[PDB]
Formats: structure tokens, sequence, C-alpha cells
RNA sequence: AUAGGAGGGUGCGGCCCGAAAGGAAUGAGCCUCCCCGAAGGAAACCGCGGCGACGCGGGAGUACGAGGGGAGGGGACCGGGGUUGCACCGUCCGUCUUGAAACACGGGGCAGGGAGUUCGCGGCCGUGGCGAGGUUAAGGGGGUUAAGCCCCGUAGCCGCAGGGAAACCGACAUGCCCGCAGCCGGGCUUAUGCCCGGUGAGGGGCGGGGUGCGAAAGCGCCCGGAGUCACGGCCGCGAG
RNA sequence: CAGGAUGGCCUCCCCGGAGGUAGGCGGUGGGGUAGAGCACUGAUUGGAGGUGCAGGGGGCGAAAGCCCCCGGCCUCCUGUCAAACUCCGAACCCACCGCCGCCGUAGAUGGGGGGAGUAGGGUGGCGGUGUAAGCCGUCCACCGAGAGGGGAACAACCCAGACCGGGGUUAAGGCCCCAAAGUGCCGGCUAAGUGUUACUCCAAAGGGUGUCCCGGGCCUUAGACAGGUCGAGGUCCGGGGCCCCGAAAAUGGACGGGGCUCAAGCCGGCCGCCGAGACCCCGGCGCACGGACCGAUUGGUCCGUGAUCGGGUAGGCGGGCGUGCCGGUGGCGUAGAAGCCGGGCC
RNA sequence: CUCAGGCGGGUCAGGAAUCCGCCGUAGAGUGCAAGGGCAAAAGCCGGCCUGACUGGACCCGUAACAGAGGCGGGUCCAGCCCCGAAAGGGUGGCCUAGCGAACCCCUGUGCCUCCCCGGUGGGGGCCAGGGAUGACAGAAAAGCUACCCUGGGGAUAACAGAGUCGUCUCGGGCGAGAGCCCAUAUCGACCCCGAGGCUUGCUACCUCGCUGUCGGCUCUUCCCAUCCUGGCCCUGCAGCAGGGGCCAAGGGUGGGGGUGUUCACCCAUUAAAGGGGAACGUGAGCUGGGUUUAGACCGUCGUGAGACAGGUCGGAUGCUA
RNA sequence: GGUACGGCGGCCAUAGCGGGGGGGCCACACCCGGUCUCAUUUCGAACCCGGAAGUUAAGCCCCCCAGCGAUCCCGGUUGUACUGCCCUCCGAGAGGGGGCGGGAAGCCGGGGACGCCGCCGGCCA
């Protein structure tokens, strides 16, 4: 499946291994989101950097909304229905559905960058950024509940 | 008190041998052969004192770059520089 | 003359000055009206869930929103400056030090003066001339108000052949293999572009050669032509 | 040994062309730490059994010797150990391979050249030492060389890494007043102003029919305990939460202060709101890289990419501002030059 | 060929002399510390020998990563050899310690060379071995300063502050034991848990371009772990008195001898003649007896200059707020 | 192709130690004698030379065991001891704790285990 990963903690008091892991995950700043595969390598990277990120499974509807709102092309240009139809012949909803189902990867939209720069959540995070989501914080594996966070951050 | 590094410095357990492994080893390791470009581990045999590499390198994997006499030439990467060692095959092991 | 912080910072309000150099009667502060609008973003009202704080769906992505435009009214101020009031913040400057507001050192005020300079040798780089050659020193001749200007001056220095303590001997103007740029042929490709094949200056790896040690093998150094002069700059050693 | 040199770490330029590896997954190998254990070495309480074994006390002697306590050695049972022990043994770390991820033809890895500064470190976790403070190493996280928002102030703790003008939302944490946001909601506890302290920067052994609970044994609702008569739960034991005693200091005074008792304290949870230069959006500046144009020497204009550019001490590199004199070029001035006081504009 | 140690047997012979069997994973040995390695051996016993040699190449360690003179080690080529039937082994000791630059000198061995040329005596040069610097990456090397001077350091001691509380003062837990019986009227062994910062010590955090020492006099103030004064409780409290404890810091806590003394000792009174903090309160308030310069004497030590937390005599105290 | 036959080996105890039963086509042994080859720091004990009168008693070969030793699997102790990363979580302190990721040693009980492979010959066929 496809996993959405959001960086939570900042860039200070982070040791070199985790810093490099996050850099390779392309989460250079806070409130940044990426979509990755569910392969063992990526799972190991998430396990390594689990104390500064949260992640979960993303629905087709949430992926489509994220692409339409925060999806940006090279040059920080908006992703438009005209452009998506021209370069794929399908709507953003069908593109997201196919991506989630695994028919093809986001990389098949030309000039689309892998990073979504989300907005701070409405009402803030419902837990401290120093404890895992299971305990009641905001870090660690979140499951399907990451869709609510994605909605609150667009 | 600072102590300089010697050949057998702090090797009491590294160069020790199992009580049930005493005596000379089987001859297969003695008579094994390698080819240029092969990768070989370095596992020192305490009972054979000739052609022994420095225990500093015990447990590392190197590349065979030739063979002079009965000893194989193993090229290893210490830090960033390249080091050449001459090791009897009894101390070497193939990488599967 | 009831008020506390290194004497300042951000924002504005009193009082005062505002001819020129700043805007402005070809119209200032100001007042009224219309349009678009990013991130963001209500409420009235109605239905439902929770013991409760409250929340969910419609209202609605509506009202509003940085900023971007248009129209009408009025008719002389806005910008700027001095001082002071209020709200919040702010424990001076240079210095050694792990650590300076420091009960660590140097600090009454103002004006002038004040601290990587010159030569010799060596290593580099930026640029320019000539180029298997480069360059003159001392000095000489012409001309001139003059020490400027013009011409000569091969002594010398470095480079052209390296090895060796010395005696002494004394080498590729290319015999092969990879190969970047570039060029040529083909395919994909709207074009830049990508892939493949050949050739490939420069660059790299072999082969062969000179010399020292060696009985020899074999090793060290060197060999298929780029150096020299000049101006400026950085550093090294010696001179204070 | 308050000083130098060679390295490590920084900066600037060049060549050389197709790979590289801080993180992850699997695999091929190495290890002897934590823990554990007695199989080696060395310790360690008692009981049983067997051994004259050159112990030692005695009985027992012309000599040859035996009869018991006690010492030693061996086996078993029982109760304990090891930084300089190991029959075993992790987490974890290291080398090499294949792949994912990231960087690289806008030139990495790597190589040559020029210039440095650095030879007192501190806090924080771990290891050896020390009564402790501390001393000495190790980890590279923060200060040194670091803004802004908080913990009352604080170097190190929390959020957070910063070009300029604006709008919004969050972070640490906070919401009775100082002070922006709740005298917010549900169940329970404390009566001590205990507390109102994340850490920097908070006193114990022992004890409490003080209270709120959870387990277990005896009796066990007119049958239990207190005084064979009453007539409903009694009598014990081990535990959990809060509080109490144990608890004495010197200028007058510290939960930051006022103050607070179904809290404005504490335990288990929840619902709103407030709050940064962080994150999002709009406009502007510069820098890095690539591209197209014009200027007769280092220069100028515009376009494209930047989530993967914008703090900074020692130090390295680039551009620019200002002063005296000289060779040129173009000029100003007694209708008022230089200089000097106040003011406007870039 | 197999060791140490042990069991059973045997004339002298015994615990132990030399011998015969069985068991025996090394419990022996391996030149020397320790670790590692060694059983038809690397140990014990013998035969032969001198590879503990000559001319060279490359590589690892000292010195990881990451630079190095000198040195040690490893893998090899060639020459001449040793053992062995052969393979195979030999460049010292089974591996890790036992050692050292420049200049100069000595020895070996063959060559090159010395100013116009040649011979001779002698010298110079290349290669190899050797003589040492233990402060061991290599000076040739004794002291006092109180007559001292200079540049610095709070990178570093003494007084004072700060941290700590081993030590010191004080308190608590259990209760063996002593108390005619009775652990708790009184004392409280062995052991264990704490407070203070009033003794000493430890650390080296601030202060060395100066924060002027001990004691005494003067003066102000504060704490209670209370000596007297006020009020109480237990008692092995008859009274008069004693022992222990509690509340209580308003008041008092004095005068003298020797000694610089703080302190401690002593005297006569007294209700008692308590202990402590304030830069060990108080020198821009005082005094200067001691400490601690420059002069001098004695004892001891030193060859001497001289020194002594050993004595003794003398030895400066700045001020216009 | 058969063989209670040997020689050379690989892993080097799950293969060892200690026990019980069975065998001698060939073959392996014990065994007989020391002129010669060879040797005793004496010894034909070992080593060597010459053979088959006798024996399967021993070695050797085949089958069996769980007494000692070794080691493999399953269950319990047990996700116990220990440990990597984050933490404004609890403690006066020592030290503990929450989330994610690893995970023993010894002991108890039940099975396994008295070796498995390679090459070539002898005898028979």
């Amino acid at each position: 499946a496809k996993l959405a990963v959001i960086r939570i903690r900042g860039r200070v008091n982070v040791k070199r291994p985790v810093r490099d892991t996050l850099a390779m995950l392309r989460l250079h700043r806070v409130n940044h989101c990426v979509i990755v595969d569910d392969t063992p390598s990526y799972l190991g990277m998430l396990q390594k950097a689990k104390d500064y990120i949260t992640w979960g499974e993303i629905n087709a509807e949430t992926l489509a909304k994220l692409i339409r709102k925060r999806g940006r092309l090279i040059g920080n240009k908006p992703v438009t229905d005209e452009y998506v139809k021209e370069k794929l012949g399908m709507t953003i909803e069908e593109f997201a559905q196919k991506v989630v189902n695994g028919e093809m990867s986001l990389k098949d939209l030309p000039n689309l960058k892998p990073v979504f720069r989300l907005h701070p959540p409405r009402g803030g995070f419902r837990g401290s950024k120093k404890r895992s989501f299971k305990e009641g914080g905001a870090l660690g594996y979140r499951g399907e509940k990451i869709n609510e966070l994605i909605e609150r951050m667009l | 008190v600072q102590k300089a590094h010697s050949f057998r410095r702090k090797t009491r357990k590294k160069l020790s041998k199992h009580p049930r492994r005493r005596g000379l080893p089987p001859l297969t390791r003695f008579l094994q052969e390698f080819e240029v470009g092969q990768r070989v581990h370095i596992v020192i045999e305490p009972s054979y004192h000739k052609g022994m590499p420095d225990p500093r390198f015990h447990g590392r994997t190197g590349t065979v770059v030739g063979k002079r006499g009965e000893a194989y030439i193993v090229e290893i990467k210490d830090g960033s520089k390249v080091k050449t060692l001459f090791i009897h095959p009894v101390h070497l092991r193939p990488q599967k």
C-alpha cells in the first residue's frame, strides 16, 4: 500500500543518523508530507526515524484532495484539472484511485515534486509532540487515522 | 599509563581457541585456493604462526589481488586508505 | 516636586516648528460608493449526538480577508523634525576567558596624531610578450629644458638529458590497449535531448630505452619538446 | 607542558570523466560486553561417606607396633561468589556483497595547488577513580560561535535554527488576578496551606483504629466482638493512594507575588480557547547554478530552477564606499571655491 | 617415545632412592613475567649440521582512522649450503620485551679521487660491522637569596567566599546488658537512618594592574540546639535538693592572675556567670602584644653561601566624603 | 550386480567412553622362527625379515543400549534476566516506568542420538 509520512519535530537536537534518514526521506522541514511505498526498506527507514515523524495509510479521496490543494509542479505551480487531463487523460480522483490501488506511481505526472508542504492543523495537534500517538501524543505509527490529520492540514 | 600497540596486545580471547578445537585444523583450509578478484574473510588460526596478519584486521573482508609464494595478497580498506596484506590461506575463508 | 532603571528599541497620542531643497490646487489629510481577491475564515436560524464542557450536518467556503483596481464630494495639508506621555520589551562599551552587568582588566569630555612598511632569496597563482628558445646586467650611441623618449649591448642566467659520491657512461620526434571532450554514420525524438558503433587531441595503462647498485634477476631516478621574461597579488626565511 | 612541528577539522582555484554511500531490507563472516553459570583458575557455610596420609593430641610400647579425638586429601548433599574465571551468551557494532532510498555529467567519489585558524574547552548521558565535590576518558546532542517563544530571572533544559514589508495557523507550554486565553466539564482523594516545582534547584530509617480502597484465614446476620444474656457483621493478616509524626539558624521574605480548600491542590480522562521570526500565502532583495542578449579589460540587462539557498567567533574568498598626489579627459568659480552650523532627497 | 599426579605389588628401601602393572585431555614441560599455541608435538631422548649466511624486491606495526627519521616483523627471487628416502623445512629462540640519530672514530673489503702531468708516503669518497646518549626521537652541567629585581598568572597555593560533610556539633531506630524483681527513673554495648554548616579536611569555582592579618577595645544586630529568670511533665520525686524531658529568645549572662593569646586552667562573688552567625561583624573607628621583610644572638643542620610550621631583643598603620 | 573384505579420505564426539550377542569365501588379525635386511641406551618388548601348525579369545566386521559425556528439536520457567531509540512519565536518592524494536543463560519434563557421506580395488558373479 501507500503510506503518508508527515514530519513533526524540528531541525534542532537531532542526531546525524536520524537527520540523514529524514533528508533522504525528503522531510527537510516541519509540516512536510510525502507519499512512499510499504516496502520493508521504507518501513525500516520509518522505524529508524519514528521519533520525529508520524505516518499512516492514505485513502484515495484524501490523496486526491491533497494532490488538488497542496500538489505543486516544478516552479510551485498549482496542479490543475486541465493539466492533469492533458498529461494523463483522467481526472485527479481517478489518478489518486489508481495510485492507491498500485496501477501506477505519482512519478507518472510530469513535473510533479514529491513533497507536499502542508498547513498547520486546525485546532493544533491533539497531543504533545513528545509522546507516541498510541500513548496520546502525535508521533509514531498512526494507522488509518492519519486521514483526519491530513484533512485538518488540507 | 599509555601502552603502545604490539602484535599480541589485548588478544587474550581474540586469539584463543575452543577447548574442543585443540590441535591442528583439517587440511582443507590449508590447501584451499582463491582467484583474483575473489572476496575472502580474515579468520586467524592461532596454531599457525606463519603468514599471520595483524590481529587488528581479524574479522574483516578483503579482495584477493594476487599470490606470491604460498601467501595470497589481500587488499583491504582501512578508513579511507588501501592496505596490502600477505596471508596464508589457512587464515582465510571464502565469502559465499 | 507620588516616582525605579545602562539613559535605548517597537507602536502611536499630547504640545511646538514646518519658505527652500520632499509630495501637493494638473488637487493633501479626509468622507462616500462600486469590482476582483491568496493563505485563512465566522454567526443568526433549523435537525441530531453527549451526563456535561460541547460537537456533527445544512447555512458556507457565505459575511470578512493582505493587497489590486474604478467613481464621486471637500478644498490644504501629508511626509519629515524637537520634546514629552503611555503599553511592552531592554542589566553599557573593548578585552583575556569554558563562562562578563560582574565585587575581573581598560573606560571625565572634545579636537588633531597613531600601529602588516622596504630589500634580498624561495613556493604559488591573475594576466601579457616571445617560444626550442627566452631575457638582458654593467655600459655605449642618437635626441632632449630634463633623469623622460629611440637604438644597440650575448657577458651572464635559466631551458634544451638524465643517472652517479666520483671516475664515467649516456635515452621513444609513438610499438600497443582503454578512453573524456570533439567529429562521423544510424535509431528514438516537434527542437534542445537520449542510446548505440567508429575515430579519438588532451588524460590513463602497457611495452621498450638511459644510468646507479647488482653474478643476474630486479629495483630507485629519468626518457615520445615547453620553457623563459615581465606587471600585480598571497604566503615562507633574514633583517628593528 | 602559557611555546612550536607533522597530521585531523575550514576556505579559494584548477584538472578528470561515471560513479559514490550518512539511512534501510536481506545475506556471508568477526566478536566475548550485559545477563547467567561452576565445566577451567581462585574463593565460600554446614552434614554424610572413604582414605594413614611423612599432620598433631593422647592411650600404647623393647620397639615391632596398634586403640580413639583432631589436621589434611577425595566424592556427594546443602548455602553463597569473581575487573584481572568461563561449559554458555544477547542487545549491539564492524567488514563485504545484492537491492531500495539519496546524491552525481549544472561534474559527485577522487587528485594536484594557495591561504589559514585550532594544541586551556563547558554542559548533558555512559565508563574507571573518589565519602562527596571533583579528577580523567568516552558519546557529538546544545553553549563556545546562536537569534526568537517559555521555565520568575538562568550557557547548557523545552519549542525553535534567523534576508526585508505584510496576512493567517500552530509549537513549548498556558487559561483566578498580576497576564492573552475557563473561577471549563465528569468520577475520586487531601484538611496537611501538604501542595500550588518536568530538570537545572524538593531530607531519610522507623511509626500512624488519620483517611479512601483491594486481596486472604476464622467466626460467619437472634450463632460473631465489647459489657451467658443480649442481637448484626465482627476478629485478624499482607498489600495500594493521599496525608501525618520523625523535621532546629542566624538582616525581614518567598509557591515568581496576591492568594487558593467539592481548589486556583492531587490521581484517571475529556471539551474549548490563547500563544513564536516555527509552518502556510502575497509583494520585494540578494546568492548558487544553467540560458539569451549589449558593452573594445574584472562589467551590464532579462529569463529559468531553489522543500533539498539566506545565523555566525577564529579564518578563507568577491564587490563596493571614502581620503592626498600624478598622467589624460570633461568642467565649475568674486553673479561667490574650499571650509563650517542647521535641514530636504537618494 | 609420551608428561604431572594417583592406585595395587615388590630385599635392604622408610613419606621420598631403583623397579613391574592400571588409570591418566595435559591437571607436566616448553630458559626467564603474563597471555596465547603446542600429544604419533612446538614436550623428553638421540643422529647429522651452522639458513644466527650473501645480493635484492615488496608489504604490515611502532604511529588505527591520518603525516615519520630510527627500529621490529611478514611474503618472496637469486647464490652457496644443512637435514631427509621423499614431500617438505631452514634469513635464530613457538608469537608477543631484552634497546638508540647527526658529526667523529675503529675494523673489513673492493673500487673512485687529491688543483699542469707522472711515481712514492699520506689523506678524501662509496658499501658493510662496531663504540651512546635510561631525561631512552639523543645539551657536556651544583647551590643560597629573609638585600633581591623584571614580565605575567586567580591556567596555581596561604587568609576570606563557594561546593562537599570524610571529620566535627546535634538528633533518631532496635534493645543485649546494668539497674535487689523491672530494657526504657537513669545509662544504652554491637549495628543502622539523619540534621547543621558553629572544628578540621578535601576540590580549585570568583578575586593575584593588590578585597590590608590574629588578639584586644568601641558599637549595633540576629538564631536556639535554653545557663539563669517565667510555666510544666516523668522519677529509683518524703522535705530541702537532684536526674531526664517539654513550652518559652522579653530581660540578664559580670570582676580578676599568669599567657599575645581565641581557648583552656585558677580565684572571690553570683540567679546564672550558655554556645553561636553578621567578609572567622567591626583597622577610609582605634591599639599593635603575636604572625610576616630589611639589623642581631643562641641550639641544630650544611664544606660553604645559608636554613629551621626552634627560641629571643628591635622594627612605619596614609584620607579635604 | 552381491559381500558380518580391505586401501585412501571428507565433516571431526548427534561420530566419544562404557556394555551385550554373532563371524571368519576372500580379506584383516593374533600366532610361529630370527640365517639374511633392520634394532634394543638390556630385551625380536617395539621396528624389521622369513610363513602358515593353530585360534576366532582379542583387534577388526555386523546388530542392539541411553549408564557417563556431547549435542538437535518441542513445552514451562518466559517474552523472565538483559538491551537499542524517544520521553515535560514516576522517585529524596539508588534506581524505575510508557511507546516502538530485539531477546537470553541455567533448570524441569518429553523425544533424538551407540555416526553420515566420496573414490577405488579384493572375493563371488
